[PDB]
DNA sequence: CCCCCCGGCCCCCCCGGC
């Protein structure tokens, strides 16, 4: 902890303020509208990982409060206890009790919320309800279905969407400039790709590419390098690949998925999951060969998330595509 | 009574090759350098990420952490800046919530005046969990907090061979590192320096085969190495390992019973099926080790149209993921074989 | 007294007498046991992998491996259950059968193999080298039983304390074995005896054991209806000559097994009658077997191969028998009530052969 | 243990001064500078705060060559400190960038000695200076009553509601089984100045806390005779205990009224 | 700013029995008990947010006048009611002499007795009955079935529905009025429709949007509760071509941020109560579901997945 | 020096969808 330098991307980059969360512009306003009008109310965070929840629920605490917001707020996650006992003394006690510094409201943040027991939540009820003229609770979750009926009543949701591209070219510019770095226009769409609307998956990537380049000053991130760094197929390789498959016969198929998987050591899943975008946007004549397709690239990745032989799997994928291929004639 | 302890050296010297030849630095790796050449870079960098290192077996993922590790603290400091906890130690929810929390918080040890004119000793300790894939769901959720909370003086190794086992919030956490499957092509000179270091004389493509063998798994080709060099010690002939012999040591069914097993397949006939496989199974061979050749021979043959390939993928599919579940090899490969006659 | 099958086990890999080529590569794996790497022998059952075990032993070590001890070790559960292990000991080496502590096995692997392999060899086991030895040796019967909690356990185990601890698993199949283990050990394959092998042992047991054989066809029958299982062969030699007043003729039948009998028996009901009350009262055989201990996986692989020697059957009735018999061996494999997929099996066998 | 190194002629002070707040809080991190060594801690539920301060002229000897911060889980500095003998020394030593803090008790007599290493946290926590306040009303009585009042009026209730008015301090409790209600007025004895009563009021004041910390606060009158309690309508309660050198305070919140 | 504006689900939190909406009969009855007296044991059931803790403190606010401060024992999940409690805390209320107006008895309210464990629920059996001269019992509950049929046989029985779009818009016109809030029609009907009867989400929502957008209209209304996911869910299963239902979940459901659990459980409850569909093809359609929600439990939470159970289940109704 | 009180590990039994 000498430095700020020696953090991970994923740390050195968090928001520290609601201007520096970008992709949630609905979400921030009205939060931000509700602040300062004074007419915060419980809150609910619903979200996917990597979109900000938690970066915002901070960035809105040190806003309420400012420097020192650490001492007046009860934040509370999946690493420290959380049963019914602390819901009944330490919670309760918060609630009901003043602010030692100030003079306003109280807020207790209960993150990951979907890891608490259901005794927890039902305890929370009337403490949410009994204290509410002066506490406030915020939730956050990725999950809604372990969030009781009762919990979820007595909370005002809002939904973290996945990061917008322009969000994440935003945030790729800003660590460019605080970085010196040199970013390609294609490296830039392959790492927004990828990403899957993930911030920290960006970052990680963006780091391992920085650590990649022999002269970080003097060099330009391609699209070779961040394809290279996290080991996936690129384009080429996976329209490559399914042309063989759909035109050439089962040899040909054959040696040139070996051929391609074999020049940068390409992981089966991956070209599953290419070919399966790839074929998402098909026209297709029967209805027969998405069902056949969908079924049994599912059950090959089932099969391939528990190990088993690889050349019998890709000999399956194979198969399998030209197969369901065959139903586009009759 | 007692023996006089040995030296390390020495102990080494008698070990199996497998752990004989570990690497020993970031330096010995053979065919992972995508990662190995950020985890090097982080040594001048000092900005060490959250890292999931997942691939199959042997392919060196212990063996990486644990030179990182040596070539960041050095011998002395490495025991004290690194907190290693496996399948074999108990790692439920509550050893996550205070042993792992409580290493997380401590501060770290201070270094010595050689280490740190010898070693870049990192401002951070280093927590290595392996074959976390085994961990419970409510585990990994404790940890996501903890991980970034105290990321200033400690950092996280998961280790894994199946990655879809580790929740996705630890995923995002974590900087993925894929590990290649070691193969002929990236893994041939590490076998052969191995060879040579211990005066293995072998006939050309010996190695090669092994590694074929071997199907990405480095560890194995070199158990298999040292068997062989064994048998031809004992036999003390002075002649070179031939590819028969490797074949024979790692349970391959010699290519004439093959063509016998498709010549009762292409006949057709229940009973004769039932009677050679009732034959077979009697010399304890694998039936993964059958379904892979059978799969090498049908899927590469010419001889066959495009229907019938298409079917036997599937056949051979279904059989391996059967297999893979732990099952009676014999009723499985009379199934096979007999839905592979009536094709 | 002792049973023939007993009393003429070689204690030695110089009295091996079938499987020369096995025989060699154990004895090359003897001549420098030091750097002797993790065995994990499989085979089919009752051909003797235990036996070479013992031999491989015997010669890295001595005869006194064979001087054997059973000690009791207790186990304390996460629930304070109270648990016992009969552990088989050698001064060399131990024996354990984790699986007789079912979902519990883990725990021998995480407390007793750590406890054994987080010490060093002080005692002088003074070897052919001239240096003392400096491992000890652990054999882990039935290993394919052990879960795969118990088998992630043993991975690092088998690295770290590699220099302490050499383990010799015997197994009849590889199948449950996980990848992680089978990459940390050497294979070794026990092929099953031959014909001529088994009547050649016979026939020495015979003469040893003073037994008027009319002809040696009868050790050839007894050979042949033993399927490669040695143990089964001594020991029918032993019960066909009990029946017989030590005097064996052309025309002894072969003795089967009453498991086997009734197992028949259930087969030829299935074949006969395909109703509704023909399957509740297969499910009481089926509930009779499997209280007397008899695996549910060796039941339903004894009534598929008994209902696919049936030889009013067609081949359509024996692809379907075939197909369901794999589909519940692997329903087996992922269940726990055995009896549910025994009798979804019959009940479907009895629906495609009506 | 060249660093920090400073001396308690007994080891009995440090460990009462660990005793008085020991069971408010877990993690402190303790500064030590030229000046002495001073630490605040916030409880698990925010709402009591532990500010202790040690001069140096409560050190036989003390030299901290540059400022030092120690984390400590008060659990684990409670066992080291009852190992040692009410008869020894007590050095506590510290390095630079330390890990660890050396704790020796020293038995001159018997020429007897005990080393103790206590391993740091790293706690993130800045040193909230507490802005000086004027208080509607500072009071000031004998430890011992104050801890009898709260022990007898805690059974009651859990909680305990104080009022402060012209020449007059109640204590009241109300229950399920009864309620209770202690008044005490202001009293100055020549003979034995140490029982006074002492009472300065500007504006009457009226505030309800929980029991549980009172009970927990009043622990450290082990260490003074007297206890202040000073009190305002917008400002949390402060309990002073004065030590020999320094001081402890307990800032306790009061509970919202409704 | 370190102020807090009073919720109105608090602010106008009904105090008498006749401001209560919906139920009518059963508010009529107790109207009629607080009016006579001889409160009985009673155990009210229902779905949350319609009014069950309101109704009871109304009534014993309006039994029990300026005594409600000793003639009262409330307690709730979030206090300790143990074993020991019952027989201790419980029992002690029960014995204790107040002097009451002639037809009243004290008052001991389990909010949320669904909780409350087997033993103190079997010790308060002899409580109720040996005391029952002095003091009185009313439970209130989400889960009517979690109350020992021993309780269930002393207490009389009172279960609530849903409230009605018609009482909905009746508090919500009465609270408008009481805040001069601008809305309009289509604004208070989507209210209603997201609020699904639930009038402690309906009033919540209501304010929300008046403090974040001012006008109460269908726009604002859909900015601040977003739409049903499992009326799209419904949509997506009940979608005649495989392409739509897809179509439905890679745009409304997968790129907007929900969990494939989330998903996956919610398919399986829609399927559970689709009606329109025969039961055969609903309980097929739940297994297709529970091999998806066993495989995504295994950790492969992939869109592919999704996408195949839609595909197989698609196929059984081919 | 010895008795009473009352908080703190250990232990054992019962749920677990909605
Ligand atoms: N909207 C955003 N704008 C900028 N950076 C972001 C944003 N969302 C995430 N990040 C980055 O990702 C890091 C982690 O963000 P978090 O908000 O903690 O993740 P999260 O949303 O809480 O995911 P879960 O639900 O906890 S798994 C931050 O420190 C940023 O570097
Ligand atoms: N990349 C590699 N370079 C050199 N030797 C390797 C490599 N990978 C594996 N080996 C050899 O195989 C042995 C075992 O390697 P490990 O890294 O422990 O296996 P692994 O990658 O951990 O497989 P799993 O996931 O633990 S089953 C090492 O001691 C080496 O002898
Ligand atoms: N029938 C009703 N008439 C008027 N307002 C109501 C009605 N039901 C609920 N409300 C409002 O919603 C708030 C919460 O209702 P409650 O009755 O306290 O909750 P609930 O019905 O007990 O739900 P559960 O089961 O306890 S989670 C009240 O304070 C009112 O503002
Ligand atoms: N080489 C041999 N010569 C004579 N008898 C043998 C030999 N190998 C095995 N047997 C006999 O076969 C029986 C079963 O062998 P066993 O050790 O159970 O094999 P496995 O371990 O494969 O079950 C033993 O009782 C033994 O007497
Ligand atoms: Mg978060
Ligand atoms: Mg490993
Ligand atoms: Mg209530």
């Amino acid at each position: 902890k000498r430095s700020k330098e020696n953090l991970p991307w994923v740390e050195k980059y968090r928001p520290e303020t609601l201007d520096e969360v970008y992709g949630q512009n609905e979400v921030i306003t009205t939060v931000r509208k509700f602040v300062d009008e004074g007419k915060l109310p419980h809150l609910l965070f619903y979200g996917p990982p990597g979109t900000g929840k938690t970066s915002t629920i901070v960035a809105l605490a040190r806003e309420i409060y400012g420097k020192n917001y650490s001492n007046m707020v009860l934040e509370l996650n999946a690493s420290d206890d959380r049963g019914i006992d602390v819901v009944r003394n330490q919670i309760k006690d918060f609630a009901s009790t003043r602010q030692i510094f100030s003079k306003g409201f109280k807020l207790i943040i209960l993150d990951e919320a979907d890891a608490m027991t259901n005794a927890a939540q039902n305890a929370l009820r009337r403490v949410i309800e009994r204290y509410t003229k002066n506490t406030r609770f915020c939730v956050l979750a990725n999950y809604a279905h372990k969030l009781t009926p009762a919990l979820l009543s007595r909370c005002t949701r809002f939904r973290f969407q996945p990061l917008p591209q322009e969000a994440i070219e935003r945030r790729i510019a800003n660590v460019l400039v605080h970085e010196k770095l040199k970013l390609s226009p294609n490296a830039e769409k392959a790492l927004i790709e990828l990403s899957n609307g993930d911030m920290r998956r960006v970052l990680n990537v963006l780091q391992s590419c920085k650590a990649t380049l022999d002269n970080p000053d003097e060099d330009e991130i391609s699209d070779d390098v961040i394809y290279e760094c996290c080991g996936a197929p690129r384009p080429s390789d996976l329209k490559a690949v399914l042309k063989s498959i759909l035109e050439d016969d089962w040899g040909t198929a054959h040696y040139t998925l070996n051929k391609v998987r074999s020049a940068k050591g390409l992981a089966l899943i991956d070209l599953i999951e290419g070919i399966v975008k790839i074929l998402e946007d098909y026209e297709l004549q029967n209805e027969e060969t998405r069902v056949h397709l969908l079924t049994k690239l599912a059950d090959i990745e089932y099969s391939i998330s528990k190990g088993g032989n690889d050349q019998i799997q890709g000999s399956a994928v194979i198969g399998a595509i030209k197969a369901s291929f065959e139903n586009e004639t009759v | 009574r007692k023996i006089s302890k040995l030296a390390a050296e020495q102990s080494l010297a008698q070990q199996p090759w497998v752990e004989k030849y570990r690497p020993k630095n970031l330096d010995e790796v053979t065919a992972q350098d995508h990662a190995v050449t950020v985890l090097k870079k982080t040594l001048k960098s000092a900005n060490l990420p959250h890292m999931l290192f997942y691939g199959p077996p042997g392919t060196g993922k212990t063996s990486t952490i644990l030179a990182l590790t040596k070539e960041l603290y050095g011998p002395d400091l490495m025991k004290s800046r690194i907190l290693e906890l496996n399948a074999s130690d108990e790692r439920g929810i509550s050893i996550v919530r205070e042993k792992v929390k409580n290493f997380a918080r401590l501060t770290v040890s201070k270094p010595s005046k050689h280490d740190l004119e010898n070693y870049p000793c990192p401002p951070y300790k280093i927590i290595i969990l392996d074959e976390a894939d085994s961990m419970t769901a409510d585990a990994q959720s404790a940890l996501r907090r903890t991980m970034e909370t105290y990321s200033g003086v400690t950092r996280f190794c998961l280790i894994c061979n199946y990655v879809t086992r580790i929740i996705d919030p630890l995923a995002s956490r974590c900087s993925k590192f894929r590990f290649k499957a070691l193969d002929a092509s990236n893994a041939i000179d590490r076998l052969r320096f191995i060879s040579e270091q211990e005066n293995v004389k072998c006939d050309d493509g010996v190695l090669e085969r092994i590694l074929d063998i071997s199907a990405g798994d480095l560890r194995r080709g070199i158990t298999l190495l040292q068997s062989a060099s064994k048998g031809a010690q004992y036999l003390g002939d002075g002649k070179n390992i031939t590819s028969t012999q490797v074949e024979e040591l790692a349970g391959v069914v010699p290519h004439d019973i093959l063509i016998e097993i498709v010549e009762k397949v292409k006949s057709g006939d229940f009973d004769e099926i039932k009677k050679y496989v009732n034959t077979f199974m009697k010399s304890g061979w694998s039936a993964a080790s059958v379904v892979n050749q059978l799969h090498e021979y049908y899927i590469t043959n010419d001889n066959f149209d495009t229907n019938f390939k298409n079917q036997i993928s599937w056949l051979l599919f279904t059989t391996d993921s059967r297999l893979n579940n732990g099952t009676n090899e014999h009723i499985q490969l009379l199934n096979l074989l007999v839905k592979i006659s009536q094709l | 007294m002792s049973l023939w099958v007993d009393k003429y086990r070689p204690k030695s890999l110089n009295a091996l007498s079938h499987n020369e080529e096995l025989t060699n590569f154990l004895k090359s794996l003897s001549d420098q046991p030091r750097d002797l790497p993790h065995l994990l022998l499989y085979g089919p059952n009752g051909t003797g992998k235990k036996t070479r075990c013992m031999a491989l032993l015997e010669s890295i070590f001595g005869p006194g491996v064979y001087r054997l001890k059973i000690d009791v070790r207790q186990f304390v559960t996460a629930s304070n259950r109270k648990l016992e292990l009969n552990v088989v000991s050698s001064p060399y080496h131990l024996e354990i059968t984790p699986s007789d502590m079912g979902n519990n096995d883990r725990i021998v692997i995480q407390e007793l193999l750590k406890e054994v392999a987080q010490m060093e060899q002080v005692d002088f086991q003074d070897s052919k080298d001239g240096l003392a030895h400096r491992y000890k040796c652990v054999i882990i019967n039935e290993a394919n039983s052990l879960t795969k909690d118990a088998q992630a356990a043993l991975r690092r185990t088998m690295e770290k304390y590699s220099k302490n601890i050499r383990l010799i698993m015997v197994c009849d199949s590889m199948s449950p074995i996980i990848a992680p283990i089978k990459s940390r050990c050497l294979l070794i394959r026990c092929p099953a005896p031959s014909d001529s092998e088994i009547s050649t042992i016979l026939s020495d047991v015979v003469t040893n054991e003073r037994i008027q054989l009319e002809t040696k066809d009868i050790l050839k029958r007894i050979a042949q209806a033993s399927n490669g299982n040695l143990r089964v062969s001594l020991l029918m030699l032993e019960s066909m000559a009990l029946n017989n007043e030590l005097a064996l003729k052309s025309s002894s039948p072969i003795i089967k097994p009453d498991w086997i009998i009734v197992i028949h028996k259930l087969t030829r009901k299935i074949v006969k009658e395909r109703s509704v009350n023909s399957l509740i009262e297969c499910r009481a055989v089926l509930y009779d077997l499997l209280a007397h201990c008899i695996p549910a996986n060796i039941i339903l692989k004894e009534l598929t191969f008994s209902l696919l020697d049936v030889e009013t059957l067609n081949t359509t009735n024996k692809s379907s028998i075939i197909e369901y018999s794999s589909v519940f061996d692997e329903r087996l494999s992922l269940g726990n009530k055995a009896i549910f997929h025994l009798e979804g099996f019959i009940a479907k066998v009895m629906c495609c052969l009506d | 243990a060249s660093m920090l190194e400073a001396k308690f002629e007994e080891a009995s002070l440090f460990k009462r001064i660990i005793d008085g707040f020991k069971d408010c809080v877990q993690l402190v991190n303790f500064q030590c500078k030229e000046d002495g060594i001073i630490a605040q801690a916030v409880d698990d539920s925010r709402v009591l705060l532990v500010s202790l301060e040690i001069g140096v002229e409560a050190f036989q000897e003390y030299r901290c060559d540059h400022p030092v911060t120690l984390g400590m889980d008060l659990t684990s500095l409670s066992k080291i400190l009852r190992c040692g003998n009410n008869t020894d020394t007590l050095t506590l030593i510290a390095d630079n960038t330390p890990d660890s803090i050396i704790l020796l008790f020293e038995d001159t007599k018997k020429d007897r000695i005990a080393e103790y290493s206590l391993k740091l946290m790293d706690i993130d926590a800045d040193f909230l200076k507490i802005e000086e306040l004027q208080y509607d009303s500072t009071l000031s009585l004998p430890s011992s009553e104050f801890s009898k009042i709260v022990r007898d009026l805690s059974q009651l209730s859990d909680s305990i509601n104080i009022m402060i008015t012209k020449e007059t301090i109640k204590f009241v409790a109300d229950g399920d089984i009864g309620s209770g209600s202690v008044i005490i007025k202001p009293f100055v004895d020549m003979e034995h100045p140490e029982t006074s009563i002492k009472l300065e009021m500007d504006q009457p004041v009226d505030l309800t806390f929980g029991a549980k910390y009172l009970l927990d606060i009043i622990k450290g009158s082990s260490l003074s005779d007297r206890v202040g309690i000073r009190l305002s309508s917008e400002a949390p309660a402060l309990f002073q205990f004065d030590l020999k050198s320094g001081f402890l305070q307990f800032f306790l919140a009061p509970k919202f009224n409704d | 700013t370190l102020s807090l504006q009073l919720p109105w689900v608090e602010k106008y939190r009904p105090q008498v029995l006749s401001d209560i909406v919906g139920n009518k009969e059963t508010i009529d009855r107790l109207q009629q008990i607080a009016k006579d007296g001889n409160m009985p044991h009673m155990i009210i059931s229902g779905m949350p947010g319609i009014g069950k803790t309101t109704s009871v403190h109304c009534l014993a606010h309006e039994l029990l006048g300026r005594s409600y401060a000793d003639g009262v024992l409330e307690l709730n999940a979030s206090d300790d009611r143990g074993i020991d409690v019952v027989r201790n805390q419980i029992k002690h209320f029960a014995q204790k002499k107040l002097h009451l107006p002639p037809g009243k008895h004290k008052i001991v309210i389990l909010d949320e007795a669904d909780s409350m464990t087997a033993g103190a629920q079997q010790a308060l059996r002899r409580t109720m009955e040996l005391y029952s001269n002095s003091t009185r019992f009313a439970f209130a509950c989400n889960q009517s079935n979690k109350i020992i049929e021993p309780l269930q046989s002393r207490c009389a029985i009172l279960r609530y529905s849903k409230l009605s779009d018609e009482d909905v818009l009746k508090r919500l016109l009465q609270i408008i009025k009481l805040e001069d809030v601008k809305y309009t029609n289509d604004g208070l009907e989507a209210i209603i429709f997201t609020a699904e009867g639930d009038m402690r989400q309906a009033i919540n929502n209501l304010q929300s949007t008046v403090a974040g957008h001012g006008l109460v209209n269908a726009d604002n209304v859909f900015k601040i509760v977003d739409s049903p996911h499992p009326l799209i869910v419904k949509k997506m299963l009940l979608a005649s071509n495989l392409e739509d239902s897809i179509q439905i979940l890679r745009t409304d459901l997968w790129k907007k941020g929900y969990s494939s659990i989330d998903i996956v459980t919610t398919s399986f409850r829609v399927t559970k109560n689709l009606a329109q569909v025969k039961e055969s093809v609903r309980l097929e359609m739940i297994k297709e579901i529970g091999l998806t929600h066993m495989r995504i439990l295994e950790g492969v939470g992939t869109y592919l997945q999704l996408a195949s159970m839609l595909a197989k289940i698609h196929k059984l109704n081919n």
